[PDB]
């Protein structure tokens, strides 16, 4: 059976979706610890605009806590609690 | 089932060297970490190494570095702890532990120990000699007898009843150290009098460190 | 390095109690921080055995009447309804950094009912008193409290500086102790009296217990 | 409200999961048209292993037909029924 | 190059009944593809109006009752429920590719009840004679169907080759059309002649149906 | 969202006549504008497309190297330059948008210019009456020899409109145009209520109202 132009259109237009996000690239800088789980869901911005001058971004976001193992390799562990950017509106915008 | 069986300890003089085993079964000791953790007579626990067994990463207590080495034979599913330098103060039972993964940095199956006894003096057996009721008969239909164990070095003494089938109400007493530094202990065991004339009760000692391995019989005279 | 202080050293209390051991690490690390403490149960001579992983987590067959919290530096071990298997010492350790390291421990004994000592005495075996020396041996079997004393009467002479005890640990089944008290003469002095006896005081004796015999 | 690690660990572990992806990815050859929408919603594989030599990969695939606005820019446009992959079952393999 | 051809090329339908157009590529397209083509409705003297965009999709303001549908070489487009208004001819459009084409059309006439016409006669202005020009018009009004006979009748002598006729579009609220005949002589064949007549034949006449005027 | 052409006209063969349309309510910048033709009785034929922003173009293969098309984005405009006209070219042509780059349909249209290319001369019409005289009149206005088309005519300025036929024209044997427009009102209110005609022939500057009274 065959997805209708008009339902992947809307299915697939600009808005918050649950994305698996690794913490590495939240926490660009740090160079202590790994984390498990490496990546967290996090409601996010995400799809298309239909038009190459505009980009899918948060007009609204939020905190949300999490606890993560913070691993030391070779050292020790433990769970701290660590703060996550969400989004829950999102529009399409100039570049 | 997964399991840790240590292995290698006993008397040393001070200055001299020994070296522990730990054989694993029911996982690989490749995938995860192998601790060394000891305790001294009455005391607490000391972690005293690690290794990461596929590259080999070592990390000791500053109060064993540069006199005690850990190493893991992956092929053989063993780990060891060479323990050189040895002074009074390392007398202890030696535990093999594992973490449960490179990610688990708590130790979740132990090894039953080793002794280890750093000591100048030398190894004697023990004499056994019987414990026998005073009496035959009795007000409350019970007996007690044993095996007083007398004179060893270093510990430990095993003891059991009847070859291990007579364990309900066996105590076996700590070991206690007398004037001359040899040990000594006794094991008791209650039994109905009544029994007594027709059932016979042995006590079986084991000291390893000396080889003796002795049975004794205990009845009344 | 980590240091963890533990507490309380020992305790005693009794079947179904609540249970709280606590641990707490010398270095300031905050509240945000948790799960870095494992729990062990050890019994006399036995392995230290894993109860509860990172803070709060239940190891795998390990009763349900143990639990785990904290955070920051303090930790608690919790038994919810204390059984007289529960009879061990009971060590935290810390794996936020290595070298990792242990608590000093807590001995818990299971605080029961009273039960008065049933008192044996053994002459020496023949075969001692050949080589020369004669030990005689009190047993004082299943008792509760701990404490206890034992006084060796020698031809009604009361005796000190020759003898020397030994008890059990508490016994994980009923709570109890034994105790041995072991009189040890040379053959010479041995022989020189006739009637040795053990006196035997216990709270849960109205009045004190003596058992002896007489040489021959 | 701070979210428990079990549940982290267990709603970020390996698993198929609504993924947008951008259309001109999944046909890299396809310079000729522009699509519209630019990307589709996919179920694919996400999600962490935790252990570095382990990732996320399907084990069980499925096609599923759209479809799409393409649109060759100075010349016309239709829609063209485009097909995709779909990951139904993953788990995490040696890699 | 892609020629679109349409059809029917005309058709007649009452009011209320489902009407159906087709459009269909020249060009080899497999019924994957769709969405190509737009659909106009163009009234008389006006320009076209989109109704239908990508095949099958309703533009803003469009009356409901119309749709389209198709793939491949092959597109409808639908009136569901016919109305008055309608008449007009539809054009389909393809933007497959560039040029962009359209169909050829198709003339939809609104079939209704019969209605005969009423007649009416006109003799020349006093004005357009002293520019020496006498125009006779006849007047045809709101009747259906469109065929209909327009006969000059001058002194009783039947006209042939002095006249033309005209005819409105359909009416986009009544659904009739109306006729002119116009008769052109000189003033010099006009002045000598005395009764002018039109006589009017249709299907909802009974029978002819003459007007006629005498010059004075 | 409207277009307005304008600058058709009568023009000659072999010459020259530029169209324009003038966009209201959107940028010519974001879209395609497209001119479409009609020749009188025919169908929709395509004539030429611009892509504002860069210029742009593409042609129909009977025009090409004859027309040009071309947008000014400042005034909003697009132009039909039309060069080296034939009779067949004559038209009437429109411009339509697509309502953006993305659209190949073409959404807004303007209402049309006509061309007319022949070698015949501009001609107003005369105007005359058709009068009644027998609850029901007919009346109307005769509007004869004219060149080249349209002619509009409305009734009393524009407030009569029910009943009103205005016929098309035909072409009469001497190359000129001819039509009638009538209208039919209660005979009842003609001695009273007056009927005039407004007939305008743009392509003459002829704007005249005649007056339509039974004798
Ligand atoms: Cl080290």
């Amino acid at each position: 059976e065959v997805v209708k132009f008009m339902d992947v259109y809307q299915r697939s237009y600009c808005h918050p979706i649950e994305t698996l996000v690794d913490i590495f690239q939240e926490y660009p800088d740090e160079i202590e610890y790994i984390f498990k789980p490496s990546c967290v869901p996090l409601m996010r911005c995400g799809g298309c605009c239909n038009d190459e001058g505009l980009e899918c971004v948060p007009t609204e976001e939020s905190n949300i806590t999490m606890q993560i193992m913070r691993i030391k390799p070779h050292q020790g562990q433990h769970i701290g609690e660590m703060s996550f950017l969400q989004h829950n509106k999102c529009e399409c915008r100039p570049k | 089932e997964v399991q840790l069986v240590e292995s290698g300890g006993g008397l040393v003089q001070p200055g001299g060297s020994l070296r522990l085993s730990c054989a694993a079964s029911g996982f690989n000791i490749k995938d995860t970490y192998i601790h060394w953790v000891r305790q001294a007579p009455g005391k607490g626990l000391e972690w005293v190494a690690r290794i990461y067994p596929t590259n080999g990463y070592t990390r000791y207590a500053d109060s064993v570095k540069g006199r005690f080495t850990i190493s893991a034979d992956t092929s053989k599913n063993t780990a060891y702890l060479q323990m050189n330098s040895l002074r009074a103060e390392d007398t202890a039972v030696y535990y093999c532990a594992r973490g449960g993964s490179f990610y688990y940095y708590y130790m979740d199956v132990w090894g039953q120990g080793t002794l280890v006894t750093v000591s100048s003096a030398s190894t004697k057996g023990p004499s056994v000699f019987p414990l026998a009721p005073s009496s035959k008969s009795t007000s409350g239909g019970t007996a007690a007898l044993g095996c007083l164990v007398k004179d060893y070095f270093p510990e430990p003494v095993t003891v059991s009843w009847n070859s291990g089938a007579l364990t309900s109400g066996v105590h076996t007493f700590p070991a206690v150290l007398q004037s001359s530094g040899l040990y000594s202990l006794s094991s008791v065991v209650t039994v109905p009098s009544s029994s007594l004339g027709t059932q016979t009760y042995i006590c079986n000692v084991n000291h390893k460190p000396s080889n003796t391995k002795v049975d004794k019989k205990v009845e009344p005279k | 390095d980590i240091q963890m202080t533990q507490s309380p050293s020992s305790l005693s209390a009794s079947v179904g109690d609540r249970v709280t051991i606590t641990c707490r690490a010398s270095q300031d690390i905050p509240r945000s921080i948790s799960g870095y403490v494992a729990w062990y149960q050890q019994k006399p001579g036995k392995a230290p055995k894993l109860l509860i992983y990172w803070g709060s987590y239940l190891y795998s067959g390990v009763p349900s009447r143990f639990s785990g919290s904290g955070s920051g530096t303090d930790f608690t071990l919790t038994i919810s309804s204390l059984q007289p298997e529960d009879f061990a010492t009971y060590y935290c350790q810390q794996h936020y950094t290595t070298p990792p390291t242990f608590g000093q421990g807590t001995k818990v004994e299971i605080k029961r009912t009273v039960a008065a000592p049933s008192v044996f005495i053994f002459p020496p075996s023949d075969e001692q008193l050949k080589s020369g020396t004669a030990s005689v041996v009190c047993l004082l079997n299943n008792f509760y409290p701990r404490e206890a004393k034992v006084q060796w009467k020698v031809d009604n002479a009361l005796q000190s500086g020759n003898s020397q005890e030994s008890v059990t640990e508490q016994d994980s089944k009923d709570s109890t102790y034994s105790l041995s008290s072991t009189l040890t003469l040379s053959k010479a002095d041995y022989e020189k009296h006739k009637v040795y006896a053990c006196e035997v005081t216990h709270q849960g004796l109205s009045s004190p217990v003596t058992k002896s015999f007489n040489r021959g």
